[PDB]
DNA sequence: CAAGACCAATTACACTCTGTGAGTATTAGATGAGCTAGTTTTT
């Protein structure tokens, strides 16, 4: 039908230029003057196309004096019917010599004419240009192929937003367009007759009430559109969504029988729908397409192989756009419009085809959103989706809060192809470093994962030449391959590096990998959450689960308390009297002030009792900080987690440590140990709200939450700035 | 909904009255042996067999015909979803109350009212040959010519299954009419059976004014319907109904509440402080519950015995578990409609606490 | 009402895309009944007389209708269509129609209207007043 | 601030009330009619309260003569503000001289004494009675009642899909009605003087010039409304979704030193708006929300603890509400409408504050698409988001593509709590058996989980009395009680079960768990997948892979098999040969005519000898089912898995079959084996094609489907045969 | 006693006359068992 639209100077547009058309075209993004823009850009064209007097489009810049429109045309299978020799009626030579004829003999017909006639395709240019004194030149010069043309692939616009309910003239336009009747044969005189004939006794009657009536209104006689229209009415039984629905099955089911290939153009099919009915609107234009196609074996009656005509939507509801890549597939695309920097409007192609099957099944609204996004933060692990989603730490970073994050492994970002459209939506892969990097405790070795195998791969500058900016690539990928070796032995019974630093490693993994919009973290999500420095804030947490946590299981708490205080002993027997009196409750009942003053006493000692032994058991306050981590499915910085040791056998010592905290003394913290448990939530919360209470301005939180949390406030710095060096564009 | 004969013929008689169709037989009229004449007090409940065509016919009537006519708002009882406490709710942005029942109210409806109520829903065709027409075929299943009153027609008995649907689609006219009356000068009208309950939240002497009840007489003498002059009850700021009181202090747009007073409550107070004095189940239940056994005990058949302390058990057991369900259908009321005493609620929470703690008592001993 | 109806007729708010009051008059005055007219034959001499095979036609008229979900039309709409489909034809000259069309459907019907027409004279020269009296 | 809407026979609403409003109420549903309705009712309430001639409302059936709008308004903060002693105002006088004059006068000295403890609430009932015969009357007889209702709680009516932006109409509106200055002392002659005064070539010029115009011009006075406009638009120096979202902001700033209490209604907020925008509206509004709120330790200038307006939503975009949800919180709540059988609307409260805050931070698009459904299937697993999501299989059953799939633990199910929006929003639960009950094969007994004897306790129907069919719950919670026994011997060490029979104990299960809308199925997801009546088919699935997914790896075809052949024997030595010769590819290439016949043969060859590898070690027919369920991550009878088995060190020479299998035969099936990794998608996509095939009709297709897959099947048209009883219901 | 107010739901011109609303004038395992039944309203 049609394969290309260019648009040059005109409107927002530079040099803008749209091509492979699908059946269905979903149009999406936040510059909505873009794609008002184009409608006018193709209403215009259609216009001129048939001759109407209309006011001339407006120049992109008044330094050019050209603005120009081109219209490309596959002129393929209506060739191929205007060819063939038993189609010989008047309009099959009518089209043959309009649009096929002035190509033909320039082409001697012993060779070239024989040499196309194959699967090549043939294609019909047309420029539209408007100068600076509102002038308009064609291509061709004759109406004949511009008439030609308008009536062989028409457009058609519907907006919802704005429709008529008891208006249907646009159906009744295609259905007179769309009909291979001869209704100049019908006689009126004996129409009439025949209704007079059978309608009363005194035969006549009705002819002379027809015949006043005319002789009464003399008005201009019915054109063939008019008689057709009222043929058609006379002949059906009677006469948003549901229409828009209606007349998109009629002109499908229409246009099989026909060689007129339409293009239709749709404004927000989803204004005032539930969800639900969106999603039915995409199914029955999926059913309304699968019940017309013959391919394959299958065949029979009421199956067509003519091509569809190409529909074009703008959409602003995730609902359609995943119910047509669901529903179509490849005989789909979705278009993203944008700007530009200076201010211009781009159309780019986002990933739409998935290669598996699961993936398109699975696809939901969430899949769905990320169409609709201006930068995409990438995870691996819900934990990582519960921190970049912390409505407190978003509250004082609003830039943040414009970009989505999604947790998809490699196979779901193969699939989804973030690197297809990088303009359209960046985007950043937030990973850990055990996905490069392979330490083993029984063999030294640093060995590396196919996945930094392909990167250095692709880093590899081969195929090049010299006059390179800045950055040794070369030198860097070198020591990157090398660092393979059996060096960097255990500290701490494999604990820790005598001398190596992954964090010098890290770093420069970023600076290389900035270019692919990768991040790689020193270590998972817990070691930038709980470290050295938010030590204080982590004691601070566990002292408020400690007071607002745990309740009296006994009905009365005076009598209870007493019988426990003369039965275990305060000082040596805490632990068993903590874990015999206090048990983990939602509700918290208040107690009598004196009952309130003894557990208020009793936490405060079991706090001091526990800070004692953490500061009196471990080494110093670097090995607290691991057997946090680790506590909470956390790693070291020889990538090795508590399962994983357990399967080696390596600190035995420190994980028996561990064993006895959980079991004995942390054991209300037990359930909130796990990666799906919330901790990091109520984490977060609680900081924010401590540094909050302690620090006046927004700076200053900001500020200390740099300081506490390193690596998360670095990410999000960078994410907000990347974010506000390209809001322009991303920003209608 | 309209019934044509194809409609009766395997729907309202699919098997009972169904030789009488195929062999040109006319339907029958209720004999006097097949039913019976119960007493209570001076009332007569007229009891249909349980095995009889017209029992069935009936059950098929209310079940399909008697359920999807029509009725007005303010019918609150023998409807699907109506109860007293729909029945009194709307009364509580009035001020002053006037209480009004209809004296013999199934007895005075004219079976004329009825055959012309149920005309529009029953197709004027013949049903037996050109012998009964089909309005007069479901008719005969529903009147019953009653012997004490005489020779003066069908009368629907007090008894049937079919006379609540019946009265309360022939009281539509009467309703309507009502309720106009009552709507031209700001009276919020309900009925329940027979009971009119008018309430007027202005601050006037309506509802306490002879015209009123004038009013309401030459309405209701329309179908020849009286009221009794004996419970008449025009009050202000408080009314009491069987129990139910009904307050509001008064104002220009006050919110009223529902209680129930402790004369309503009485009965089950007395019998958990007898459970609380250990009093034997023997005349617990024989003297609070009026359930005792009879004579014939044991259908005379048994010789075990026995049966009287696990009798006593169960017939406890299953008036606390009704009598539980009576208050937590008050407390959804509360929870639905937020019209109910909050000091009343908590006292039915205790009341509610202590019938679960002695059936707890109760099944443990058992 | 159905024996004296009432017509308004407004000329200087008047549109000329539409005959409403003359498609009214046409649809309420009438003596004929159309019902006895049955829609299948109607079409089957449509399709008989239009073009190609038989049935062809038929079958577009059942495929476009099984596919667009209307109610019937009414009498008025009808009747309506019938006259405009009879018929080859579709602000002074406009009411000066709606008269006559009003005045001969009514010689022959004991309808008798009340019209009341408001303006008659707005963007009219004085001859072309004199020429609608 | 309104706490109770009653419409009782009016529109579509027979008895309908609507009771604890908050400060952002959201509604949604199919039901449009319904919104339609009550803002339709709302607007005549209003409209009536202020003495306009308005049509008057159609009552919903006509056998009654009354139609009430009932209004409950909580007269507290005004009550409090007119009642202390330091209000003496004209305007606090008139306050307290209509509506709290009635209630006050006829008591006594002891009522009111109660009334002074700050903790009571002030309602105020207002009824409007439409009769038949068009007339209409209140409950009060007193207009200047009824205007200061009007006055003090106005209601704004704001649309979006028709607005005008030229038009400020409510925006001048609220600045006129919402002012605290009086402009009644503003002197007309000094300010043309002082104007005259600023533009002045002589003394007393631009004062004959206003004369002359006044006179020219000399029309009615201005109004106060017009006067202050005025005053505003010359005091100012500027005049969808920004002219909403200013106006909202405007009317929540002037409502922080006015008693009076607006109501707003927005229709459709998100029309034409990219999602985006909706997210960046909610969030401005919970910006502007909390900015003005000081709680204990927040204070200052510049907040206000004065009550927010209510603010009622009409969306049907899943942004609006799920953003709703996140920042507002216990402020907001979601109103379903829907119909009832006969036809009429309801309402009911949908659950929108969760007491985890994991849940509320990591809320997404899946989530708020949850309350746009009409039937939730609520399933624990990926696996079974593959199955039910299955495109292939939705198409032959039209009715549970309407049914939305969610997949939910526990805990996110307790968060849902979809028990308490039942009538609105059916839903399934879906789980395993395993669930309930546990086995050990060291100690052979039966275990009853604490989800089952939760179950059993809430279904233990104590406190109850003596009715018909109620009788057989007691016997069935007995026996589920007793079926703890440990008289269940398990044969094929410990893989069946000798005489206990899992299906009939699922099946009462389902039964009695059935009014607790909850399903129970007989063995894991892999079971109702992999059955005997499937073991053709999936093995067929087996030699398609065979066929497709692996290919020659060598590029010459034909040399490579020679020498395969003339090096491997093709008869003892076919295994190794096989592997060495097909590998992972995805491209199909087409070799000759004799390879492709030989490749063919080789095919043939394998397929058949795994086929008789597998009948012939194992003999039952049966358990080559149970082998491949294990390699899928399946379940026996005894609720076992491969890990557990392998753990608990049972079935050691099954446990080695399965290796021998995995390493040595099925090599090539081995990524295919584990969890999400599409197979399940793969496998039900070949069955339909092959049954597509084999049968024409579509019902002989689903009757095959219903006969290789049963439980899947019977939950299919469960759920089905469940939407479908209400589809008059929740439809709009 | 006797009573105003008694529900709602259930597109059309035949005629001889083709124009009129009459005038006429046409016209023709089958055999000991052995069992109760809620609260409240109407009533």
């Amino acid at each position: 039908t049609i394969e290309s639209i260019r648009v040059k100077n005109l409107l927002s547009f530079d040099d803008v230029i749209l091509r492979d058309f699908r059946d269905i075209n979903c149009i999406i993004g936040r510059n909505n003057v873009g794609k008002s823009n184009l409608l006018k850009v193709i209403r215009y064209f259609y216009a001129k196309l048939e001759n109407k007097k209309v006011i001339p489009l407006d120049f992109h810049t008044n330094y050019n004096a050209v603005g120009e429109i081109t219209f490309t045309f596959d002129t393929t299978r209506i060739k191929k019917i205007v060819t063939s020799r038993k189609n010989n009626g008047r309009f099959h030579k009518h089209i043959y010599n309009t649009l096929f004829k002035s190509s033909s003999v320039k082409l001697n017909f012993e060779e070239l004419i024989a040499r196309k006639n194959s699967t090549n395709k043939s294609f019909f240019s047309l420029t539209l240009t408007i100068c600076k004194d509102d002038s308009v030149m064609w291509s061709v010069d004759d109406p004949k192929v511009r008439s030609l043309l308008a009536t062989l692939y028409p457009f058609l616009y519907i907006e919802t937003r704005h429709i008529d309910l008891y208006d249907w003239n646009p159906i009744w336009k295609l259905i007179s367009n769309l009909n291979s009747f001869n209704f100049d044969d019908v006689d009126h005189d004996e129409l009439v007759n025949f209704l007079d004939e059978k309608i009363s006794s005194r035969k006549g009657d009705y002819k002379k009430y027809i015949d006043r009536v005319v002789s009464v209104i003399d008005t201009k006689p019915y054109t063939y559109k008019e008689k057709v229209i009222n043929y058609i009415k006379v002949a059906i039984k009677g006469d948003s969504n549901k229409f828009l629905e209606t007349l998109l099955h009629l002109l499908i089911t229409l246009t099989r029988t026909e060689f007129i290939s339409p293009i239709v153009y749709i404004d927000e099919p989803e204004v005032g729908l539930h969800p639900k009915l969106a999603e039915s609107f995409v199914s029955n234009l999926n059913k309304i397409y699968s019940k017309f196609k013959k391919t394959s074996e299958l065949s029979g009656p009421g199956r067509y192989k003519t091509p569809y005509p190409n529909i074009f939507y703008s959409t602003h509801s995730p609902s359609i756009l995943k119910q047509t890549i669901k529903l179509f597939g490849k005989d789909q695309q979705v278009l993203h419009f944008s700007k530009k920097k200076d201010g211009s409007t781009r159309v780019n192609k986002i990933n739409s085809t998935y290669s598996d099957e699961r993936f398109l099944n699975i696809f939901s609204d969430n899949e769905a959103r990320l169409f609709f996004s201006e930068y995409i933060v990438f995870v691996e692990g819900a934990t990582e989706l519960e921190l970049f989603r912390n409505l407190s730490l978003l509250n004082l970073y609003p830039a943040f809060s414009l970009a989505d994050i999604y947790d998809a492994n490699e196979v779901i970002l193969a699939n989804i192809n973030p690197g297809y459209s990088k303009a359209s939506i960046p985007f950043v892969i937030i990973k850990d470093i055990d996905t490069l990097i392979d330490y083993s405790i029984k063999t030294e070795k640093f060995s590396l994962r196919p996945l930094f195998e392909k990167m250095i791969k692709e880093l590899t500058k081969e195929f090049d030449y010299y006059d390179t900016g800045f950055g040794r690539v070369r030198k860097e990928i070198d020591l990157f391959s090398d660092i393979q070796s059996s060096t960097k032995k255990h500290m701490d019974s494999g604990l820790f590096f005598k001398r190596f630093s992954l964090h010098n490693l890290s770093s420069r993994i970023n600076k290389v990998s900035r270019k692919l919009n990768r991040y790689f973290m020193t270590t998972t999500i817990e070691g930038a959450l709980i470290n050295e420095q938010s030590l204080p804030y982590f004691f601070n947490w566990i002292g408020d689960v400690i007071l607002t946590q745990m309740t009296i299981n006994n009905p009365n708490p005076d009598k209870f308390i007493e019988a426990m205080r003369r039965r275990y002993n305060i000082k040596s027997q805490v632990v068993p009297l903590f874990k015999s009196v206090f048990c983990i409750g939602l509700n918290h009942p208040v107690y009598s002030s004196a009952v309130d003053k003894q557990a208020l006493r009793i936490k405060l000692s079991f706090l001091n009792y526990l800070k004692r032994k953490v500061y009196s058991d471990f080494n110093n306050e670097k090995e607290i900080v691991l057997a946090l981590r680790l506590a909470f499915g956390g790693k070291t910085e020889t990538q090795y987690t508590l399962d994983k040791l357990r399967k080696d056998g390596e600190a035995e010592l420190f994980r028996e440590k561990i064993k006895n905290y959980k079991n004995n003394e942390l054991f209300f913290l037990e359930p909130q140990m796990t990666k799906t448990s919330g901790w990091v939530t109520t984490f977060l919360n609680y900081t924010i709200e401590k540094i909050t209470s302690e620090e006046s301005d927004d700076d200053r939180i900001r500020q200390k939450l740099s300081f506490i949390f390193p690596e998360i406030i670095s990410i999000i710095e960078q994410a907000s700035s990347s974010i506000e060096a390209e809001e322009s564009s991303l920003t209608g | 909904i309209l019934v044509d004969k194809v409609f009766y013929e395997k729907i309202l008689s699919v098997e009972s009255f169904k030789e009488n169709i195929i062999t040109q037989s006319a339907i029958p009229k209720i004999s006097n042996k097949e039913v019976r004449l119960i007493s209570s007090g001076s009332k007569i409940f007229y009891a249909i067999n349980n095995t009889s065509p017209h029992s069935h016919v009936q059950l098929r009537l209310n079940r399909f015909f008697l359920s999807h006519i029509p009725l007005n708002s303010a019918a609150k009882a023998f409807v699907r979803g109506g109860s007293y406490l729909k029945y009194l709710e709307p009364h509580i942005y009035g001020s002053s109350y006037c209480r009004l029942d209809i004296s013999s109210f199934f007895n005075n409806i004219s079976f004329d009212d009825v055959k012309q109520s149920l005309s529009p829903y029953i197709k004027d065709e013949y049903l037996i040959g050109t012998e009964q027409k089909l309005i007069d075929a479901i008719l005969n299943s529903v009147g019953y010519e009653s012997p004490i009153r005489k020779d003066k027609g069908m009368i629907i008995p007090m008894g049937f299954r079919t006379s609540p649907a019946i009265s309360n689609i022939v009281f539509r006219k009467m309703d309507l009419l009502i309720q106009d009356f009552c709507a031209k000068k700001g009276v919020i009208y309900s009925r329940y059976a027979d009971d009119m309950l008018f309430s007027n939240p202005r601050e006037s002497k309506l509802l306490m004014s002879d015209y009123f009840i004038d009013e309401i007489s030459s309405l209701l003498s329309i179908m020849g319907f009286n009221i009794n002059q004996s419970k008449y009850i025009s009050r202000e700021k408080e009314i009491s109904i069987n129990g139910y009181v009904i307050e509001n202090k008064g104002g220009n747009g006050s919110i009223g509440t529902i209680r129930l007073s402790k004369s309503k409550l009485n009965t089950v107070l007395k019998v958990t402080h007898a459970l609380a004095q250990n009093i034997p189940y023997k005349n617990i239940c024989n003297k609070y519950i009026k359930v005792r056994l009879k004579e014939k005990n044991i259908k005379y058949e048994s010789k075990k015995d026995e049966f009287e302390k696990k009798y006593y058990r169960d017939q406890l057991i299953n008036y606390l578990g009704g009598y539980r369900s009576y208050l937590i259908s008050l407390v959804k009321f509360h929870s639905e409609y937020k019209c109910v005493n909050s000091d009343f609620i908590i006292q039915i929470n205790g009341i509610l606490n202590d019938i679960q703690n002695h059936i707890q008592k109760i099944k443990k001993n058992r």
